[PDB]
């Protein structure tokens, strides 16, 4: 009867029924040295007071679901009666997954969706496969698009035509929010102070004072300057979880020099990370990646496509994940791309409104389609056909 | 002083790059199944067999790398002769011996 | 004008020269006639050189490298020099006033000439 | 502006093009992946372990201001970004841009 | 044996007389000493007048298919996009114009004397 959109990120599960809006909730466990024996599991991470110190329990390492338990446990707590009450026997799961995703994961993702909870009929897809579809249904005169997924373990490149992914262009970038957010971590900790147990409060700080400039060796000879000059430069008031709840930029009318506060407030001071931490997205060599940035693997996956398309790519590149919301992103990205792309092909790079949230919008639009019921697989077919016809049917 | 040959070097960067990919610095605080190097050799993965995860791997970049202050972060002209890092000041230089030249404080 | 990606002398001697120009505002692939060769193999232009083409002369400068690349060596007499900011194709309508005597002085005596004399000329 | 490195030469090493050269202070050391440029620049100019040299960045200009065990070695940054103020008078630059190697008028006469 | 005398002065004065080729004309449409050696009395009076391309010579060369191969010797569209061919269309038109206009200015000029009434008064 009703289907289920489900996108198994490493960070965030894009969970939500196809009838009803669209949640956003961490995809992994956690445990803080405040409670002895308490596992939170999934969103219960609301209930914790003092996330500082807090350990995560991941289900993917390096972008790939690794860890089977605590990811069972995630499920079974979001298909519980307490979340969303799914009625597995009577119900369709489009499920997300990582791109060339390895032949066991796979099996057993096939084997746990039809044996443990029984499910009706799988759709398992990939995120950039439903941000194309829904891209297409935006922009019906388009015939191939391209799709940039800047996500938190990795960023893929995927082209995709009207009703196909080329699977012999697809790109991967190795670098994604998780390394974003360790990078800063380990800046903070070797500059001014230790701050390696607080996963939870730099990402929070690169989410807020974190963006892309525009040009670089301006903002850093800003950056070097002292006084009033410094423009860049910001004071930063980490969370206490006593008396200041969430972190907070000090106002820049507010702000003193000589870096003393007669308040004894943490305060943390930082100049040239707010858009070093961003550069490693456009420059993976900058901390020691020999890998092409953003644009340049952009512009090298349309070009190994073949000439005639090539026009057709250039013109709707797409930008989906969570570190496509850095401001300047989007500015950078068409920048980098029209100094790279021949002069005679037009380039538009589009941002949505909610890059989160996309590859969930377009599950819900597939799920809408008089031809959805010709891409599940069924377990009724499953029971005989399903070892073969699961690979045979996704397109992974 | 003493010099670091090229493989202590590679070895050094590698376990840089790779911290950046752990899930926490910490231990469990209660303190008391496979991983990704095993899934790969699992796969029995092979170059040029046909469009898979080690394909889909970033070419090297064009533009040469920038070179960065291991410091403070800003650009360094400089490069340490013991170690190969990357500074940009004599105090950057005495504060890099002092906490990561030669042994890793 | 713009920063030169590909230098390749197609053989038929050489039939033509494909250049490749990048600027901030694209990418354009130029057909050069052969005799332009000499010239840019004279200014020494390789991938990753700013330089200028005049279309009417087929005159080559080699205006410095590009400033992406002043990280690829610690220690170059290399002066680097911005990617230019327009299209690679300029054109511009210019009003120029000159005097009989430039034109006189400007034919009084020979200009270039590979010959012996003309150098020590 | 122009970027001026000023230092005493520890090591050069060039192979059959590509280098490294290691220079000192009193207070830095470093060493420098060399260019094809500035390794001619340097083979032109004999520079040997223990000389006291000042290199023009973008020129290759070496220039060598003595012997260290006879000049001290220099004491702050190896690299010193340097605000040169020249004041040229008109002749000067007429002279220069008369014609090539028109410079040489300006000692020799005959402009 | 004496060092050379070191010269300094300021990058800005030896670009003094530079001007940028959009801001200064072709000088070479008045360039009358360097035709000679070159440009023969024939060339400019007796093919260049007969011989002189012509843009309807030029459009029909350059839209014509290629020619076929020279004979051996013998012993005896969903992807099409109409903007982008608008644009190349009159970008190839712009390079015919371009080389029409380049072939009648540099053959333009007739030489003072030219190669044969050189030749002829030149004794051994
Ligand atoms: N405003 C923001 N600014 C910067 N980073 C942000 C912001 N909001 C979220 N992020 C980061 O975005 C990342 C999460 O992106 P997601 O798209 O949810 O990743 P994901 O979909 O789980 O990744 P995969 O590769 O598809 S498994 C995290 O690292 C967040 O810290
Ligand atoms: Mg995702
Ligand atoms: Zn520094
Ligand atoms: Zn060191």
């Amino acid at each position: 009867m009703t289907t289920l959109v489900l996108d198994n990120g490493a960070y965030n599960a894009k969970i939500g029924y196809s009838h009803e809006n669209v949640s956003v909730i961490p995809n992994c466990q956690f445990r803080s040295k405040t409670a002895r024996l308490k596992t939170f599991t999934a969103n219960q991470i609301d209930e914790i007071k003092d996330p500082s110190g807090l350990f995560y329990i991941l289900p993917f390492q390096k972008g790939y679901l690794v860890n089977w338990d605590v990811q069972r446990q995630v499920w079974d707590y979001l298909f519980g009666k307490e979340m969303y009450q799914v009625d597995f026997l009577d119900t369709n799961i489009i499920i997300t997954e990582p791109y060339f995703n390895f032949t066991s994961i796979q099996e057993s993702m096939n084997e746990i969706l039809f044996e443990e909870y029984q499910f009706q009929a799988v759709l398992r897809v990939n995120a950039g496969a439903l941000s194309a579809h829904r891209y297409f249904r935006d922009n019906p005169s388009e015939l191939c698009c391209i799709i940039v997924d800047s996500g938190y373990s990795f960023t893929h490149i995927v082209p995709y035509c009207r009703s196909k992914k080329k699977k012999e262009a697809i790109i991967r970038i190795n670098v994604g929010g998780k390394l974003l957010t360790n990078h800063l971590k380990e800046i903070i900790s070797y500059r001014q102070l230790h701050v390696m147990d607080e996963t939870h409060v730099i990402n929070q700080v690169k989410e807020d004072v974190c963006y892309v400039s525009q040009d670089f060796y301006r903002d850093m000879d800003i950056a070097k300057l002292k006084g009033e000059e410094n423009t860049v430069m910001i004071d930063y008031v980490l969370p206490d979880f006593s008396t200041i709840k969430k972190g907070f930029c000090k106002p820049r009318e507010e702000m003193v020099l000589s870096g003393k506060y007669k308040s004894g407030e943490q305060i943390l001071r930082l100049a040239n990370e707010r858009f070093a931490v961003p550069e490693i997205l456009f420059n993976p060599s900058d901390i020691g990646i020999q890998e092409m940035g953003i644009p340049e693997a952009i512009v090298y996956s349309i070009q190994n496509l073949p000439e005639e398309m090539q026009p057709h790519f250039f013109k709707n590149i797409v930008l989906t994940g969570g570190n496509s919301l850095f401001p300047g992103f989007r500015d950078r990205v068409y920048s980098e791309v029209r100094c790279l792309t021949p002069t005679d092909y037009d380039v538009s790079v589009v941002l949505p409104e909610n890059p989160i949230t996309y590859a969930w919008e377009g599950g819900k639009l597939i799920s809408e389609n008089d031809d959805f019921e010709d891409m599940v697989v069924t377990r009724e077919d499953y029971e005989e056909n399903g070892h073969s016809v699961c690979e045979e049917k996704f397109d992974i | 002083r003493r010099v670091l040959d090229r493989a202590a070097r590679q070895r050094r960067i590698n376990r840089q790059l790779e911290a950046l990919e752990n899930d926490n610095f910490q231990d469990d605080p209660h303190a008391g199944r496979k991983n990704f190097q095993a899934l790969l050799e699992e796969q029995n993965l092979s170059v040029a067999e046909g469009p898979n995860y080690l394909t889909a791997c970033a070419g090297p970049p064009s533009r040469p790398q920038r070179p960065f202050c291991a410091v403070c972060g800003f650009p360094s002209p400089y490069t340490c002769v013991s170690c190969g890092a990357r500074y940009c000041t004599v105090r950057c230089l005495g504060t890099h011996q002092e906490t990561r030249c030669l042994k890793w404080t | 004008e713009g920063e030169v990606t590909e230098l390749t002398p197609c053989e038929t001697t050489i039939s033509h020269v494909i250049i490749g120009l990048k600027t901030a505002k694209g990418t354009k692939q130029l057909k050069l006639d052969p005799s332009i060769f000499e010239s840019l193999q004279k200014e020494r232009v390789e991938a990753g050189d700013v330089i200028y083409i005049e279309a009417n002369s087929g005159a080559v400068k080699r205006q410095g490298r590009c400033d992406t690349y002043a990280t690829e060596f610690d220690l170059e007499a290399e002066e680097y020099v911005p990617l230019p900011k327009g299209d690679v194709h300029k054109k511009k309508e210019i009003i120029q006033d000159v005097t009989l005597h430039d034109l006189d002085v400007a034919n009084a005596r020979p200009q270039g000439g590979q010959d012996i004399l003309s150098m020590m000329g | 502006e122009t970027e001026i490195i000023e230092g005493e030469v520890v090591e050069i090493q060039i192979d059959r093009k590509v280098g490294k050269l290691t220079l000192k202070t009193t207070e830095m050391e470093t060493i420098y992946d060399l260019g094809t440029k500035m390794i001619e620049s340097l083979t032109k100019d004999k520079v040997q372990a223990g000389d006291v040299i000042t290199i023009d960045k973008a020129t290759g200009k070496i220039s060598k201001l003595g012997r260290s065990f006879f000049v001290q070695c220099p004491d702050g940054e190896l690299q010193k970004r340097k605000e040169v103020v020249h004041t040229v008078s008109l002749h000067e630059i007429d002279v220069i841009n008369s014609r090539t190697q028109g410079f040489l008028a300006l000692f020799s006469g005959d402009t | 044996i004496t060092p050379g005398i070191c010269f300094s002065t300021a990058s800005l004065v030896l670009r003094a007389t530079d001007v940028h080729p959009l801001q200064r004309i072709d000088m070479g449409r008045f360039d009358l000493i360097g035709l000679e050696g070159r440009v023969s009395r024939y060339e400019a009076d007796t093919f260049l007048p007969r011989h002189r391309l012509s843009r309807r010579v030029l459009l029909e060369v350059a839209t014509a298919p290629d020619p076929p191969p020279r004979p051996k010797p013998v012993k005896m569209s969903p992807f099409y996009l109409d903007s982008l061919e608008e644009k190349r269309k009159r970008q190839r038109s712009e390079r015919l114009e371009r080389i029409f206009q380049l072939s009648e200015a540099h053959g333009a000029l007739a030489p003072v004397y030219g190669t044969e009434v050189l030749d002829f008064c030149t004794l051994p």
